[PDB]
């Protein structure tokens, strides 16, 4: 439709190559830093910008496991984008949950594989995983 | 009450009344409530690993046909409150700087000089 | 307290029904008077049952013409303490967003002649996330000597 | 000296007796707890209520067995044990058929799955044909006397077991045709499998699917598609 | 009849918690076993 | 101060003559039917609202609007709360309580959670008690 | 029931006593060989950093009732290193033309509190001629204690020990080279155990989970963040022909279905294992609280994998033979 | 070529000074002297009494007394309590080696031990103050 | 002092004091007397809100509708949760 489109600043740049060339490795991408720079927004710009249907999952609340472990199969098959807003945000035992997941359709998409075994379901290429989150400690992620 | 972390303790019991048939549960599993019963009316050792969170349910046998149960904690530290201290008689089992060089001392002499121990052994 | 907060919006509002006719109706609640499930409702593990709350139904009223709603200008006061809780569930609508969404995926869009607003004592409790997206106006007692 | 011994048997004995006034005055009178659906049938309600009066005596009269005195209430002691155990064995498979049944309930679309939609009427019929039987005799006891009601309801637990069984298939399949569709909640889904032609209340639904496509635009007809509308 | 205990870790807890507890019942406290006590308790106990 | 039907609050030591006080005053009033209601840490929103469903009752005007009006007929009810100032705050310093006090002192109604129908007070007024917030366990009121 | 074990090896399976029978010559290797068979099963589990730590202490405890043991007022100098430095208004002025402001403190707290350390600023006032490259700056040559101090303390007290002697050189090195502290320790550390103490013997995983562990303890392997020891218990179950069963401590699924694995495994004699344990911070705690109780079959070795995480309960690692992983220094490790 | 390489490798082959091994040696040794000050302690008061003996740019100047002299009085007021909730972990630190929670008000590397923290507010103290009367 | 508190309408007692020292026997005992009914709460590791509230009723009715002298006895290892006291906080007051 019209939606919304960011600014190409020099930092939204440099933040999409380093997702496209990433997500040309086959892997999810991971912008960290402090709340209120564009982790989420430009994730979202950059899948608009290559007609994809991003999606972004509120983390820090009620986050329902039951449904995630469903949505991904949508994902993967649709091939959309799954982008995790404060994704560090998860209670330690859902967070704990999720990451077994994204380890298991990210892992298998690098190789390939044309369909992952999450929960056998069928990968698309053009599926994506995105993770923001506040920087880590001392460098760390 | 055996404050026994080190573990000598526990091992003693198990070694001590093999015989009667000593069942180690603990507050942990189900299997505890159903095991107390057992041992209780049918008389036969206990031994209730953890009693850091021991039930308000067992008061009545804490102060009374023919058993024993034997409450235990790891935690040598573990602080205990009026109630619990009271009806239960403390046994501490913490190995000292002393205590254990003494278990030393003894385990050496029983092994290089059994000879001298047989002599102490025997005659006395 | 004791500012002329409560006063200032109801004169404004009762005023703009003549510069431009239309009536400026507004709702008033106290976020902290009932359980914030109630402020935005919940899904009940058991059958997936959703119970609406007291925002996310009186923000569907106004969707729906009823009783004809959408005629006028609307206003949803949270005349109530603020904290970083009840107000993160608002984010996606104080912002560009537009859509107080629920856990049920209902996903409730926010019309133009629709505004929301708080009439707190303060914000000690209340983070750079609360009020990011929202118009700050202060209403220092000195006016009302 | 043996003065005592009777006494005290006497008493022991009495409260044994006792004890069975309460279960055999309990069980032999009490209904079940039923309350109105929606002017369709009656469920049962107060169910761990009526488990834990259930485990309760069942586990005093195991016990009362090792008593000195039980050899006498022997007969009606083993008795209560069978009876209030059938009970708890029959609550057990309708509280399985009373979830099961509600659900499918607010289901049976109907024109889209025959197969299973057809299955479903059978179970409902003998359903809301046994629970009058239930409804007018809440005896406990006496429900538990129809026509092996066990070997019935446990019919109807399978039965309508096999019917969920069948819709999360189709469900899935639905899904597999069509892959947005795992972004909408089985709710919302079979609401949306419903409204096939409605395309009125599906509209709602759109944007959890699409990204920006938000609303179809239909013909003067109303019955064909011409364009898609944007949110904005 | 509230039966606590002085030692208790949350003593002076369980009291703000509950203003009808220290403002309705009426408070004895039974205090330690007095000096006086123990002693009778003892020769009452090894009578025999 | 009873006569505007004030949520007037009687602060003072234990055993001063607060409750005392009040319900002797209440006697100078024909149609003043009192109730007492024992707060603590725990008393939340919820607790003051079963007191209502036990008291009161919920009318719809001929208008179409729903009152909460006394039970007995032509009688203003008194919600005394004993220990008003010991409410606890949750993890923002909020006595839940006492902000639904005051959305029905101030509006002069609360939204009943099951149907959000905003339900009116008819003649149901306040008038609380309590001892100084220097006091253990308690905790200041909101200057709202 | 760990120490107990290595004191009993000690008396026994001691590698060097199996020749000599005598009771009281075989004594005098116990008295010493108590040390260095701790040190080894310890060493196991202490990273690179701390294993040096831990062997001071065995060694200060060793020459304990002996010509070589340490002041109690000197080790309590090593320790309380003048802490207090910063509030020192005492002063060395007739020593400007060498030690600093904050150089000059430090000789004082040296010779305010241990005894054998008071002389020290006279004998530097003298022969200057010595200390003058200690002190002295810009020094092309490893700052050295001047010969003439070493010896003329050794005799100023009855202490003519080379132990001790030794010991004291980090007192005067932390002072003016908390640089050489490090250096200084490990050799007087050698110069009562040998300097093949320290050296850090290569393991075997053979004698280890096999001939020197029970079924009862596992063998918890924390490794460092950026490695995973998942590999090294795998290269050697397969290449020792025996069971396993792996497991993602992790997901959903595997909580509950992966214990049984375990159980069973105790129960006939079956390797396990069970990764990233820490990322189960919740769950590991149970398994202690288990495990603890079931006596296993001689066949039994389960094991565990994740990284130096203070997840892992204090009752995890107490009862198993953990073993720390970090990768060494140097740039030729790295690149191999 | 590498396995021909020579095990220890210096700071220099890291493009660092030389000097680079002088500081990691310093701290590797003081942190296992702080370890041992620690097993010694665990394996074996008054210390309030003695600190306690211490104590357009125009705009923001005034701040930096006016913030800055806040904690003065804090630390005085709060200390002297030395004959609830937050005066007994204040205590924690002070017995454990660290600078009490409240006290940081202004940026200061994480590991400082107590003894030099004071230090620092007292002369950074007198620093304000040249600046009044100039 | 026990006994003047029972004879005496919203008689409680708050009977504070060193453990094992009589407090639950000695109030059984003139609670037996002015013929009062010593009813406990059995509690265990495994017990809740949802179980005190349900015994909650089975005291409140023995005594407010079957007219009934029970001596609810309340030791301190009972409140094995907040809202207990909450409850017996009331019931202190206007027993309800
Ligand atoms: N390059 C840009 N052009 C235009 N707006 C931007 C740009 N970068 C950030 N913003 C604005 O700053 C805000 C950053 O918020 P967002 O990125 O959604 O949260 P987070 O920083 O937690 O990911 C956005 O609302 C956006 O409008
Ligand atoms: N212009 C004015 N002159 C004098 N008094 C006023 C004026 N405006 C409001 N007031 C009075 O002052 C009070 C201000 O309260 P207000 O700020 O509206 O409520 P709140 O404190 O809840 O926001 C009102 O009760 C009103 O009677
Ligand atoms: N003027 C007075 N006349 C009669 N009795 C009084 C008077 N003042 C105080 N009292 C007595 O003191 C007690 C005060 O209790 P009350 O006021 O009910 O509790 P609180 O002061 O805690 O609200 C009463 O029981 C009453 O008998
Ligand atoms: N005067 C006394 N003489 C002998 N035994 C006593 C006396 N008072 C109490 N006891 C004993 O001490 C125990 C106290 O138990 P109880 O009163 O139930 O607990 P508490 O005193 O902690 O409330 C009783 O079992 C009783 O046998």
């Amino acid at each position: 439709g019209i939606g919304e489109r960011l600014v190409q600043t020099p930092l939204t740049d440099r933040c999409y190559l380093t997702l496209t060339q990433a997500l040309e490795s086959r892997m999810g991408g991971n912008p960290f830093g402090p709340a209120g720079t564009g982790k989420t927004e430009t994730v979202k710009a950059l899948g608009s910008q290559l007609g994809r249907f991003v999606l972004v999952f509120c983390c820090d609340e009620g986050f329902d496991l039951q449904a995630m472990s469903r949505i991904f199969v949508g994902l993967c098959q649709c091939g959309a984008w799954g982008c995790f807003d404060e994704f560090n945000r998860l209670e330690e035992r859902i967070l704990s949950a999720v990451s077994q997941q994204i380890q298991t359709i990210q892992v298998a998409l690098k190789e390939n594989s044309k369909e992952v075994e999450l929960l056998n379901i069928s990968l698309h290429q053009d599926m994506g995983i995105f993770v923001t989150m506040n920087p880590g400690y001392a460098g760390r992620s | 009450l055996v404050i026994d972390p080190s573990g000598q303790a526990m091992e003693f019991l198990m070694n001590q009344y093999a015989d009667k048939k000593i069942t180690k549960t603990s507050f942990l599993d189900s299997s505890f409530m159903k095991n107390l019963e057992s041992a209780l009316r049918f008389g036969c050792p206990l031994l209730v690993q953890d009693v850091e969170n021991i039930d308000p349910v067992l008061n009545p046998v804490l102060n009374k046909p023919s058993f024993m149960i034997f409450l235990f904690t790891r935690d040598p530290t573990a602080h205990f409150t009026p109630d619990l201290c009271s009806r239960v008689t403390f046994v501490n089992f913490t190995v000292t700087p002393s205590s254990l060089q003494s278990q030393c001392l003894h385990e050496a002499l029983k092994t290089e000089r059994p000879d001298t121990h047989k002599k102490r052994s025997d005659l006395l | 307290s004791g500012g002329g907060k409560t006063t200032s919006w109801e004169v404004y509002l009762e005023a703009i029904e003549q510069v431009d006719n239309i009536k400026s109706e507004a709702h008033v609640m106290d976020p902290k008077a009932i359980t914030k499930d109630q402020l935005f409702g919940s899904l009940d593990l058991t059958t997936r049952e959703w119970t609406d709350g007291l925002f996310t139904a009186t923000l569907r009223r106004i969707i729906d013409n009823v009783r004809g709603e959408s005629t006028k200008r609307h206003w949803i006061i949270f005349d109530g303490d603020v904290d970083p809780e009840w107000v993160e569930n608002l984010n996606s609508l104080l912002d560009d967003n537009k859509l107080l969404t629920l856990p049920n995926g209902e996903r409730l869009a926010l019309p133009n002649n629709v505004r929301v607003m708080f009439e707190v004592q303060d914000l000690k409790y209340a983070t750079l996330a609360t009020i990011s997206r929202c118009g700050m106006v202060w209403f220092s007692e000195e006016i009302l000597t | 000296n043996i003065y005592r011994e009777v006494i005290t048997a006497a008493q022991g004995e009495i409260a044994l007796e006792e004890f069975l006034k309460g279960v055999r005055e309990f069980w032999t009178t009490l209904e079940l707890d039923l309350v109105n659906y929606q002017r369709k049938c009656k469920l049962v309600r107060g169910w761990d209520d009526l488990f834990n009066k259930l485990a309760e005596h069942l586990n005093s009269i195991s016990a009362m067995k090792m008593s000195p005195y039980y050899k006498v209430f022997e007969e009606e002691a083993n008795h209560w044990d069978d009876r209030l155990n059938k009970v708890r064995s029959l609550l057990d498979v309708w509280i399985d058929v009373q979830r099961r049944w509600v659900y499918l309930e607010g289901i049976f679309i109907n024109q889209l799955l025959p197969a299973e939609s057809t299955r479903f009427k059978s179970i409902n019929s003998e359903f809301i044909a046994i629970l009058k039987k239930v409804s007018g005799a809440p005896l406990i006891l006496e429900v538990l006397a129809i026509e092996r009601i066990q070997q019935t309801m446990e019919r109807l637990s399978d039965l309508l077991g096999k019917v969920q069984k069948a819709l999360g298939e189709y469900l899935e399949r639905q899904r597999s045709a069509f892959a947005r569709f795992y972004f909408v909640g089985d709710e919302d889904l079979l609401e949306i499998i419903g409204n096939s032609k409605d395309i009125i209340k599906i509209q709602k639904h759109f944007r959890k699917m699409f990204a920006g496509l938000a609303n179809l635009t239909l013909d003067d007809e109303k019955t064909t598609i011409i364009g898609m509308s944007s949110a904005e | 009849v509230f039966t606590m205990n002085p030692a208790s870790p949350d003593f002076h807890n369980r009291s703000a918690t509950s203003p009808a507890l220290f403002n309705r019942c009426v408070l004895d406290w039974f205090g330690e076993w007095s000096p006086e006590a123990l002693f009778q308790v003892g020769s009452e106990f090894t009578r025999n | 101060w009873l006569s505007e039907h004030r949520p007037l609050i009687l602060c003072g030591p234990p055993g001063s003559g607060k409750t005392m006080t009040l319900t002797s005053t209440l006697r100078a009033f024909p149609d003043f039917e009192v109730v007492s209601l024992n707060f603590s840490s725990a008393t939340t929103p919820e607790l003051l609202l079963k007191t209502f469903d036990h008291h009161c009752e919920y009318k719809r005007t001929p208008s179409g609007e729903t009152v909460l009006r006394p039970t007995q007929l032509g009688k203003w009810l008194v919600v005394f709360c004993d220990e008003i100032n010991l409410p606890s705050t949750d993890k923002y310093g909020t006595q839940r309580v006492i902000t639904f006090i005051r959305q029905m002192v101030e509006k002069g109604g609360f939204w009943r959670t099951s149907d959000h129908t905003w339900i009116k007070l008819d003649k149901i007024q306040f008038v609380g008690a309590c001892n100084p917030p220097t006091d253990a366990g308690r905790v200041q009121l909101t200057h709202r | 029931r760990a120490f107990l074990d290595i004191f009993y090896n000690l008396l026994n399976n001691n590698p060097n006593l199996v020749d000599k029978k005598d009771p009281n010559e075989r004594l005098v290797y116990l008295s010493k060989d108590i040390f260095s068979m701790t040190f080894n099963r310890v060493t196991r589990t202490l990273l690179n950093d701390d294993k040096l730590t831990f062997a001071l202490q065995l060694t200060i405890i060793s020459v304990k009732g002996t010509s070589n043991e340490i002041e109690e007022s000197e080790w309590d100098f090593l320790l309380k290193g003048g802490d207090n430095l910063t509030s020192i208004k005492e002063t060395i002025p007739q020593l400007d033309s060498l030690l600093s402001t904050t150089q000059q403190k430090w000789l004082i707290c040296l010779r305010q509190q241990v005894p054998s350390f008071s002389k020290l600023v006279d004998h530097i006032q003298q022969n200057s001629s010595d200390w003058k490259q200690f002190f002295g700056k810009d020094q092309v040559g490893e700052p050295i204690i001047p010969e003439s101090w070493i010896v003329a303390q050794a005799q100023l007290s009855n202490q003519q020990s080379t132990i001790v002697s030794n010991f004291r050189k980090i007192l005067l090195m932390k002072a003016f080279h908390s640089d050489r502290v490090l250096q200084y320790s490990h050799s007087f550390v050698c110069s009562v155990f040998g300097e093949d103490f320290l050296n850090t013997q290569e393991l075997d995983m053979a004698n280890i989970v096999e001939k020197e562990v029970k079924s009862s303890s596992p063998l918890l392997l924390c490794s460092v963040p950026g490695y995973d020891a998942s590999s090294k218990v795998d290269d050697l179950a397969l290449q020792l022909h025996k069971q396993y069963k792996s497991f993602a401590i992790g997901s959903p699924e595997g909580f509950e279905l992966a214990e049984k694995s375990i159980y069973a495994a105790a129960k006939s004699g079956t390797w396990v294992l069970l990764k990233n344990i820490h990322l189960a911070p919740q769950w590991l705690v149970q398994l202690e609280k288990k495990l603890h109780s079931l006596s296993p079959h001689p066949s039994f070795r389960l094991f565990m994998t994740s990284e130096i995480h203070p997840a892992l309960p204090a009752n995890l690692l107490r009862m198993s033979n953990v073993f720390s992983y970090e990768n060494p220094p140097g740039v030729k490790a790295n690149l191999l | 070529w590498i396995e021909a390489l020579p095990e220890i490798s210096t700071p220099i082959w890291l493009g660092l000074p030389e000097n680079a091994e002088s500081l990691l040696l310093s701290n590797k040794a003081r942190k296992m002297i702080n370890d041992l000050q620690k097993m010694q302690s665990s394996e074996e008061s008054s210390s309030s009494e003695d600190k306690g003996k211490a104590k357009p740019l125009f705009r923001c100047f005034e701040r930096e007394i006016s913030t800055g002299g806040k904690l003065v009085k804090k630390i005085t007021n709060d200390l002297a309590n030395l004959l609830t909730n937050y005066l007994r972990s204040l205590t924690t630190s002070i017995s454990k080696g660290i600078v009490p929670k409240e006290w940081k008000w202004y940026s200061v590397p994480e590991t400082i031990s107590l003894s030099v923290w004071i230090s620092d507010f007292s002369k950074r103290m007198q620093q304000l103050s040249e600046i009044s009367e100039s | 002092r026990i006994d003047r508190v029972f004879r005496q309408p919203q008689g409680h007692a708050l009977l504070i004091g060193v453990s094992g020292g009589g407090k639950s026997v000695l109030s059984r005992f003139v609670a037996w007397m002015n013929g009062l009914s010593i009813y406990t709460i059995k509690v265990n590791n495994n017990y809740k809100s949802s179980d005190f509230d349900d015994d909650l009723r089975m005291l409140l009715k023995r005594a407010g509708c079957k007219e009934e002298k029970i001596c609810f006895i309340f030791d301190e290892s009972n409140v094995l949760e907040s809202s207990f006291l909450e409850r017996m906080n009331t019931l202190l007051a206007g027993g309800e």
